[PDB]
């Protein structure tokens, strides 16, 4: 901070502030910003720090086991799982559901260049089209992978292509080339480790919320609700009607087959 | 099922579906012991119902 | 139809569609018998599996 | 219906649809219990295959 | 499922399916534990849903 000198600069007097903000709060979230930039996280923590706030400290942040060992339950330490701190992580406090906050996080994360070095986070595809470019190295983009040519004077990839894949690293000349072309793919934000409330603990694979694949169960748990209830006859409101013709349609069906006109 | 059937029987003679006068009897004609549970709901049910346009949708 | 009807409550309720059986049911709607239509009836649901016909239909 | 909603979870947990566990869920939902209604209920339901009548129905 | 028959029967009543007061209550009325993060995911899903406009297409 400011005090570059070396009065502290806080061992337990951080920590203890730290304590107070996990026993204030029934939701505690552990979140890395590492592929943020430094304004980039000034504005999520802006969204948060008005519906309830987050804070940063280094071991001093493992020290769940105080705030547990004040309490009586199971966000610590010892009765965790494995402890989901990674490396640069921060702690993110608040009155705001875990579904919701994961939503608040993950959905809206803000578009920011890939970098030269970097891993990429997810597939990187380039479109096919007129880069707009007069002719001039376009053996750099082939260099890269990315198929071009020449046409109408102007510099266009040939198809769109995967030039790079998850978990890959991104080579320099790569990244260069994706800049030039205006390309932004990476999303950077606070990505989710870990969240507590109420005895519970939830990893990133809870926190992305599923969601349409309840609709359809829904749908088909109702169909399995409105099946029973056209087949079966039972008859307050939606039901009835589809009961009635079951009645009918077995004796219409009747004729179909056979050998009655009447 | 016994229910559907025997209103909608009672229903082509044009005799309507009441408790014990119809229902109850075609059933009894069976030979099965018959609810007076389903017979109330589909009674109730049927109350202020029209059986000849519900008919008309098949479905 | 009354005799359509009058076969299928006698499969739910599990007894034969027989000329007896069709006739308690339709004494019991209280329309007079009529040999013939019982008897066609019984006739050309003769052969049939009944559960295989009733779900079809357009 | 909460009735047939009822049956459905009591099916899905692995309980049989009785009087005694469909009027537990009916409790615990709020709606107060009417003998008639479950009655009916349990008696449609006998006899049956559940899980061959859901899945059907145009 | 558990959840969703007992969400639904919640629906019919005209009860709200918040976590405690009523989806809990109808799964332990069943006799059956309820997980609470199939709990907790129902009811996030849940919000700002309108279930009467979803039932209506029928899927």
């Amino acid at each position: 901070m400011a005090i570059k000198r070396t009065k502290a600069e806080k061992k337990v007097a951080y920590d203890k502030k730290l304590c107070q903000l996990l026993d204030e709060y029934t939701k505690v979230l552990i979140a890395v910003a590492d592929n943020v930039g430094s304004n980039q996280l000034q504005e999520i923590r802006k969204g948060l720090r008005g519906d309830s706030i987050v804070l940063m400290g280094k071991n001093t942040l493992i020290r769940r086991c105080i705030k547990v060992h004040a309490d009586n339950t199971g966000n610590k330490e010892f009765l965790e799982l494995m402890p989901l701190l990674v490396g640069n992580v921060g702690l993110i406090f608040t009155k705001g559901d875990l579904k919701e906050v994961r939503e608040e996080v993950a959905k809206y994360k803000v578009g920011a260049p890939a970098r030269v070095g970097l891993v990429a986070p997810v597939d990187v595809v380039v479109p096919p089209g007129n880069t707009g470019l007069d002719p001039s190295q376009t053996s750099f983009f082939q260099v890269l992978n990315i198929p071009t040519k020449i046409n109408k004077g102007t510099v266009e990839i040939i198809t769109p292509v995967e030039l790079i894949k998850k978990g890959d690293k991104v080579g320099s000349s790569e990244s260069a080339l994706l800049a030039k072309l205006g390309i932004r793919p990476f999303s950077y934000g606070l990505v989710i480790t870990n969240v507590y409330d109420s005895g519970s603990v939830f990893s990133p694979e809870v926190l992305d919320l599923t969601e349409d694949d309840l609709m359809e169960k829904f749908a088909s748990g109702v169909s399995m609700v409105a099946s029973v209830s056209l087949a079966i006859s039972y008859p307050t409101i939606a039901a009835a009607p589809h009961m009635f013709l079951n009645g009918y349609k077995n004796v219409l069906a009747v004729a179909v087959e056979t050998e009655y006109s009447y | 099922m016994k229910f559907i059937a025997a209103y909608l029987l009672a229903y082509l003679s044009g005799n309507a579906s009441p408790s014990a006068e119809d229902l109850t009897s075609i059933l009894e004609s069976v030979g099965c012991e018959i609810d007076n549970e389903k017979m109330e709901l589909m009674l109730s049910q049927v109350k202020g119902k029209d059986i000849t346009e519900l008919l008309a949708a098949g479905r | 139809v009354a005799c359509t009807l009058a076969a299928l409550i006698l499969h739910d309720d599990g007894i034969p569609i027989t000329s007896e059986k069709i006739a308690t049911v339709v004494k019991a709607a209280g329309i007079k018998v009529e040999a013939y239509w019982p008897a066609l009836f019984a006739k050309l649901l003769e052969k049939r599996s009944v559960d295989d016909l009733i779900l079809s239909v357009g």
